[PDB]
RNA sequence: AACCCACUCCCGUUGAAAAGGUAGGGGAUGACUUGUGGAUCGGAGUGAAAGGCUAAUCAAGCUCGGAGAUAGCUGGUUCUC
RNA sequence: CAGGUGGUCGGGUAGAGAAUACCAAGGCGCUUGAGAGAACUCGGGUGAAGGAACUAGGCAAAAUGGCACCGUAACUUCGG
RNA sequence: CCUUGUCGGGUAAGUUCCGACCUGCACGAAUGGCGUAACGAUGGCGGCGCUGUCUCCACCCGAGACUCAGUGAAAUUGAA
RNA sequence: GAUGUCGGCUCAUCACAUCCUGGGGCUGAAGCCGGUCCCAAGGGUAUGGCUGUUCGCCAUUUAAAGUGGUACGCGAGCUGGGUUUAGAACGUCGUGAGACAGUUCGGUCCCUAUCUGCCGUGGACGUUUGAGAUUUGAGAGGGGCUGCUCCUAGUACGAGAGGACCGGAGUGGACGAACCUCUGGGUUCCGGUUGUCACGCCAGUGGCAUUGCCGGGUAGCUAUGUUCGGAAAAGAUAACCGCUGAAAGCAUCUAAGCGGGAAACUUGCCUCAAGAUGAGAUCUCACUGGGAACUUGAUUCCCCUGAAGGGCCGUCGAAGACUACGACGUUGAUAGGCUGGGUGUGUAAGCGUUGUGAGGCGUUGAGCUAACCAGUACUAAUGCCCGUGAGGCUUGACC
């Protein structure tokens, strides 16, 4: 019935959807833009910022909370030396969405993620 | 079920009356003169006015 | 004639005694009175009320002086009530202060809507078994109609499809508190629709 | 805003602080043939704070040989009292694990002294 | 009890140790019935001498349930383990002491001699 | 447990399958299971016996001849006045 | 084409174990995808207070389950 | 057969079950007659534990049903 | 050249020859109870034991546990216990194959809905110029039940026992609608822990094992929770009770005249309702260009002009299968993020200590916190198409 309830399904798995989300931030922290689907570029923004919001505080233990969710030592290294420095005067809102055409195959709308500053 | 008796020309295109197309949002850049969908990037990567990639 | 309010929450207060009472809070916006229909070029006799705020925008041109006859400026939303014989002029706020403790109201929402909703839960209508041999059919409905002889199912059936967002009032509740400071009738019961919906609150029609 | 600015009249300090693994003793009123009076009530707390969401806490008592559980509303004008006699470290929050255990094997442990 | 065939025990000392819920009187399906209702119970094991014998149809109030009671207030008492008292032909109490705690519910017009044996 | 077998429920019935599947079951050193090669055939074989099996066919296979079998029985029988 | 097809090889950590859970060598992602999150159908998870009242029938589900020691009935072909 | 024969037990209540009577329409001795420990995916009753079987269902997780793009059947049919 | 048979479940609809409640002649009706017959179909109308059973016989209730029709309602809605093909055995009959309107154990229930019938929900057009918003109600539905106490009053009645009518006040049951403040129930938030693989190792943590197995639990949803409802009254009547009163000097409720009269009928209360083609009513808003052809309610074309508005599109919604509805698009708090709270969970890691060690303690109410509240432009809500140009003609009132 879901009234007043937030989060979408995407057709898989809870152990296949959080595996995913933290796949597609840890290619969002290498290249800087994503040519991704539309239903799956606006729940990235709910997994995302939390990243980046927590990379502006250096610590041990938020080195070791950073890796224990988007696990891997190259975004790691990523955030923390040039993202949270970057956007060290920013309240919030990180990224944009622009919605570009249909998918060939499908039809499956399209959109970019891109970083704000770059 | 099956049907008892075969529908006619008449019943049978009534049914598919309902059914036609659309696509209206077409959309003129303003700098470059290139026609596109509105509120999407075009297809040269143009967004308001501003190369995005 | 009755006040149009706004459904805000439950709450519960206590008697010094040592018993609850559970209340609904409605929040009053003061109404103005946009016209007045006499008998005379329409028949009944109603009058017309505004609450307000909203954007000089959205407002049409054929409302927008339709709401300068009276300076009422008005915003959402514009209701009629039916009354027996009273004289409403121009633009009067009708306030909260028709009312006293006392004082049984009607209170008229819509509901909360339910999608599309089978024949259980819409018509609480018991279903068959879960073991002892049943096939696919573990709760839909029974048989419908008799055989050969009427032939069809009978109009006013009770089979299935979309429980309501419909207008439903309940009737014969009572005022527990009003405050003109910040605009509040607390009411003892249950008020029907969602929060932040819409309200209106007559006084009792059997009483 | 206005439902929460309505409930800061009703609430009026009658309680200490407390937590859950207590031994508290409630003094409530009692209403009953022409005449009030106290009753003391004493047992082990083991349901805390907004539990329905307006504060309701939980007491279990051993009766003559029969358990028994009392759900109190805090801002009541029935609980009158609330002193706390004993109190011990649980970690775990909700003591449902104690309407099995009876006898020995229900003592709430003491770290805390 | 709260339902036919819900085994409750009581809280007597002249009667037997478990008795059956079998009828729930009152209306015309009461389905459940709380603290302070009549129930009819069936003897399902007694003691070996008491006063009332094995296999007997006999009548008997509520007084103890595992449910709770429900007073204007949200406060509500719950015990564990239910509980009931037999009755004779009048409703009028067969034993002599009464066993546990009892609820201060159930004071009524043709209950205050239960109330004195309670102790609550 | 491999392995051979088929007691129950549900799903499937235009099936993924002209007899399966997922869960549970029985035997599991022997009156066992099985690979290769051979023997027994149509009023005739085989059978711890059910009228069971003998190439998705069995109270007597499959195929080609006698044969365009016989049908007081059904169905059909075509241009005008 | 979820079926059928004889024989060898068969590592590591726990385990009596070729059972079972995670992995090495090696191999694969089952040749239609994207949505949204109605009834109803299928395969599942938890449940107040009762505890067979269901039904042709406790069918089905739930429960039980290990190793060591203590302890063990009528009955018997004297093994059980 | 008449028949839920009559009598006792078990249940608040027992056309089935257990024990007897014998008035066997129509038991009976190798088409065997009466007993019998251990074994049955065997038939019928009763009990403890246990439970969404049920009073009476409420909620959550997956795969379909629904919408969009690609491909694209079947039985049935005198005419509407 | 097929109309699937008994009982159960689910869902029902009509009759009245009434089981309950409502009104009432007579009684061999003192009172409480009854018996019997006229009027009445509005709402109700039991859980179990035993049998394949309907039926029945029992135990316990209740205001009462109604009798029939609807292929002995209902298998393209369920079951398959009964009759039920192939197996096997008993008793009887036949020399035999075999059989019995005798018993007993075992045994496959097929379908994707084309036409009404429909229950929900939209598209087209219409309503005589076009919009926006609010409405009368023709007509149709929904609902309708009842106990026990207590006062009247232990009064009337009656040897006594026993005990009321009319009226009033309470608070229960069964059914319904709404609603989460409370009392609970409920998977992606926070912990504990088992086996193993990994991140170079120690620490810390993350995969897979049904959510690995469990303890707790916010929002939403929900009942077993919370609140509310069934009227009062008005009309016209049924059975019945009459008042005046003739025909028929009297009598007579009727022929004329005049009343009382029950849950049934019509309003009364809740909802839909102008496709009510009879297409209603109010208030307010918009638009004041030419030209030619052929034929003049003038029709048709050409050119300028496109307003009130609406739609596509975007952000969404306690609205939703798709639609539709509702809120908003920089005139900006519509959704995400951010900053403070609130709630939950149960005192993080790292360091410092204590100890040979697992562990304790300082660390310490710590840290993390989904759906909630308040604020804040940080990111995303950037033209085009439909719709025109003063609204026919007859009559009457009318300068």
């Amino acid at each position: 019935m879901r009234h007043r309830k937030s989060g979408r399904h995407l057709s898989r798995t809870s152990a296949h959807r959080k595996a995913m989300f933290q796949n597609m931030a840890v290619s969002l922290f290498e290249h800087e833009l994503i040519k991704t689907t539309l239903p799956k570029a606006k729940e990235l923004r709910r997994v995302a910022e939390p990243l980046i919001t927590l990379a502006k505080e250096d610590s041990v233990a938020n080195r070791r909370l950073a890796f224990d969710r988007t696990r891997s030592k190259a975004a790691v290294g990523k955030l923390f030396n040039d993202l949270g420095k970057r956007y060290a005067n920013r309240p919030g809102g990180y990224l944009r969405i622009l919605k570009c055409g249909f998918r060939a195959g499908d039809n499956a709308p399209m959109a970019y993620v891109e970083l704000v500053d770059r | 079920a099956v049907q008892q008796n075969k529908k006619s020309r008449s019943a049978r295109d009534m049914r598919r009356s309902h059914d036609a197309l659309e696509s209206n949002a077409l959309s003129v850049e303003k700098s470059t003169g290139e026609v596109h969908l509105r509120h999407h990037v075009s297809p040269d990567g143009f967004y308001r006015g501003r190369k995005v990639v | 004639i009755g006040v149009v309010g706004r459904k805000c929450g439950m709450t519960r207060i206590f008697t010094e005694e040592g018993v609850s009472i559970p209340v609904t809070v409605i929040e009053v916006e003061p109404n103005r009175v946009t016209q007045f229909k006499t008998e005379e070029t329409d028949g009944y006799r109603a009058v017309q009320v505004t609450a307000g705020e909203r954007r000089a925008s959205r407002v049409t041109k054929a409302q927008a002086g339709h709401f300068a006859k009276a300076n009422v400026a008005a915003g959402r939303g514009v209701w009629e009530f039916r009354l027996g014989e009273e004289q409403y002029a121009a633009g009067d706020q009708i306030t909260v202060d028709l009312f006293q403790a006392g004082q049984m109201v009607d209170v008229t929402g819509e509901s909360k809507g339910k999608g599309f909703a089978g024949t259980i839960k819409r018509w609480n209508f018991r279903g068959q078994d879960n073991t002892h041999g049943n096939s696919v059919s573990h709760r839909v409905p029974g048989s419908i109609g008799q055989c050969q002889t009427p032939g069809r199912v009978f109009k006013g059936k009770k089979m299935s499809g979309h429980l309501g967002a419909e207008r439903v009032t309940v009737q014969s509740l009572e005022i527990v508190r009003v405050d003109a400071e910040r605009n509040l009738l607390l009411v003892k019961g249950a008020v029907p629709g969602a929060t932040g919906g819409d309200v209106i609150v007559r006084p009792a029609a059997k009483a | 805003k206005i439902i929460q600015q309505i409930e800061a009249e009703q609430m009026n300090k009658e309680i200490p602080a407390f937590a859950p693994g207590d031994t508290v003793i409630v003094q409530v009123k009692v209403k009953e043939g022409d005449r009030q009076r106290l009753q003391a009530f004493e047992g082990v707390v083991i349901a805390k704070r907004n539990r329905g969401l307006n504060s309701a806490f939980t007491v279990r008592k051993i009766s003559n040989g029969v358990g028994v559980e009392r759900t109190f509303q805090t801002y009541s004008p029935i609980v009158d009292s609330l002193s706390v006699k004993r109190r011990g470290d649980v970690r775990k929050a909700k003591l449902y694990y104690l309407r099995a255990l009876s006898g020995k094997a229900a003592r709430i442990k003491e770290k805390l002294v | 009890m709260i339902q036919t065939q819900s085994m409750l025990d009581v809280a007597d000392n002249s009667g037997a140790r478990r008795v059956m819920c079998i009828k729930v009187l009152g209306g015309s399906h009461r389905r459940y019935a709380g603290i302070g209702d009549i129930i009819k119970v069936t003897v399902k094991e007694a003691i070996p001498r008491g006063k009332v014998k094995k296999g007997q149809v006999m009548t008997a109030v509520v007084v103890r349930t595992k449910h709770g009671v429900r007073r204007t207030d949200g406060s509500i008492i719950r015990f564990d383990g239910n509980a009931a008292v037999l009755l004779n032909n009048k409703q009028e109490p067969i034993g002599t002491r009464i066993f546990g705690p009892v609820t201060r519910e159930l004071r009524t017009e043709k209950f205050m001699k239960i109330v004195s044996l309670a102790p609550e």
